[PDB]
């Protein structure tokens, strides 16, 4: 049994930082709006 | 132009592994199988010949053996021994098993 | 003639001698057109290493085809092409192979 | 589900697939040179494939080249049939153009 | 049993006919009775089967 | 995906598995009866065994 890996296997870690940091890109973007 | 042809057998198959599915190379269909077999078994061959062809056994003018071979041939023919060879020159001392080959493909990851 | 896999070489073929340098589809034929017709058998290389060309100059076949014409060959077990021009001189036996010319190509593997 | 087990199922191109499987009929005509071939077979795949057509039932043999064809017709895929190969394709551009021969040739033969 | 050629066979066998242009297959038992020409139509067993039309 | 993947491999339990596979290798000792026994076979699996062996 993996452990915490396999859960993260499905999808590549270089996937994930640009899923996080794609998603702070958006969050900003709101705030411009205010 | 640049011209399809290619001075040997050899040269299309360099350009056939090189082409990456840019290019196709026609040649006789029993050496394309042959290559099929041979390694790294990228090759493959698609839609059936062009045009019937036939080798066969050559013997003087007026040989004495002439009929009996004949007669031979056909009869290994219908043994399906010419057959049986096939599948051992070919298959049998293939370098990468078609089916075997193809059992032997189950990956995985993400893009 | 030397072609993969009907003639090729043994690992050992200049350890070796006579009939045991050969392995290849032709020679388990020729073994069995031995057994058949009942012969004593020495294969032999075609000298310029050549199926046989009719010189369009000299009118002169060379080759295994010129073996047959001057008798240097008892008989001719080659991937042969059989035709019009070379039945004339020279008397092939019923084909042991249909075949044609193909496409080749590398196999498919888009991402 | 559906969409994968759809795509797992594939088209026969040799007749070694109806040796691994048994879900579609097949067989030749009850009399005749073709069957003969399989009689006297000797390589592995045509002979577990006679030894199968002679065993099974009820028994894939018919009387004519017209009956295997209507056999194949009406069986919507479930009977698939064994014949020359010229007359396979004599046949497949014959109305309704509801059937097809598919895969190489199993062996040579060639008139003279 | 009687060990005689029908059809064809038995036509150009018996001098009934001159001679034969017909699909008919090559075999080593018609060899020796009677002279074929080079094969003119290479040709085997083949897969007949329903045609896959979607709906 | 890769529960689907992998549920679809399976345990060998015949050497039929074998013969119809290539992705794990598969022998015997070098000379012994065993040997000889797929040498002599006739049965058309251990002929297509002993046939990949023999070239493998
Ligand atoms: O009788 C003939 N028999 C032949 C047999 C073969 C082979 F397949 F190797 F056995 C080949 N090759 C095809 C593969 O690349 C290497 C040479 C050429 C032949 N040719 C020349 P063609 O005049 O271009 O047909 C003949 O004439
Ligand atoms: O020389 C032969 N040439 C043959 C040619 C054909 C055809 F294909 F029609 F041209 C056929 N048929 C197959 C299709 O159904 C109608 C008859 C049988 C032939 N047979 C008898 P076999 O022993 O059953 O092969 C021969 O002996």
């Amino acid at each position: 049994k993996p452990g915490v890996f396999s859960f993260l296997d499905p999808l590549a870690y270089e996937i994930w930082m640009c899923i996080v940091f794609a998603y702070i890109g958006v969050s900003v973007v709101l705030f411009l709006v205010s | 132009e640049p011209s399809v042809f290619v001075r040997t057998t050899a040269e299309g198959v360099a350009r056939v592994r090189k082409s990456k599915g840019k290019y196709a190379y026609l040649l006789e269909s029993t050496m394309n199988e042959y290559i099929e077999q041979r390694k790294p078994c990228d090759t493959m061959k698609v839609g059936g010949n062009l045009d019937s062809k036939g080798y066969g056994i050559a013997t003087p003018k007026g040989s004495s053996l002439g009929t009996p071979v004949n007669l031979a041939v056909l009869k290994l023919s219908e043994q399906g021994v010419l057959d049986k060879l096939k599948n051992k020159w070919w298959y049998d001392k293939g370098e990468c098993g078609a089916k075997d080959s193809g059992s032997k493909e189950k990956t995985s990851a993400l893009s | 003639i030397l072609e993969s896999p009907y003639v090729m070489m043994k690992k050992n073929h200049e350890m070796l001698e006579g009939n045991e340098r050969y392995e290849g589809y032709c020679v388990d034929l020729a073994a069995e057109i031995a057994k058949h017709c009942g012969f004593k058998y020495k294969l032999t290389i075609v000298g310029d290493g050549k199926y046989g060309a009719r010189d369009a100059d000299t009118k002169i076949w060379n080759g295994m085809v010129g073996e047959l014409v001057y008798g240097k060959a008892d008989i001719a077990i080659a991937p042969l092409t059989i035709t019009l021009v070379r039945e004339e001189v020279i008397d092939f036996s019923k084909p042991f192979m249909s075949l044609g010319i193909s496409i080749m190509i590398k196999k498919p593997q888009k991402s | 589900a559906f969409l994968t087990v759809e795509r797992m199922v594939s088209p026969i191109e040799s007749a070694e697939d109806l040796s691994k499987q048994t879900e579609i009929a097949y067989g030749t005509l009850d009399s005749g040179s073709t069957k003969e071939f399989f009689r006297r077979s000797k390589i592995a795949v045509f002979d577990k494939m006679w030894t199968y057509m002679r065993s099974a039932e009820p028994s894939v043999f018919v009387r004519t080249t017209a009956e295997g064809v209507a056999r194949v017709r009406k069986s919507k895929g479930k009977y698939a049939y064994l014949l020359e190969s010229t007359m396979n394709e004599y046949i497949e551009q014959r109305k309704p153009c509801d059937t097809m021969k598919v895969g190489g040739n199993l062996d040579s033969k060639g008139y003279g």
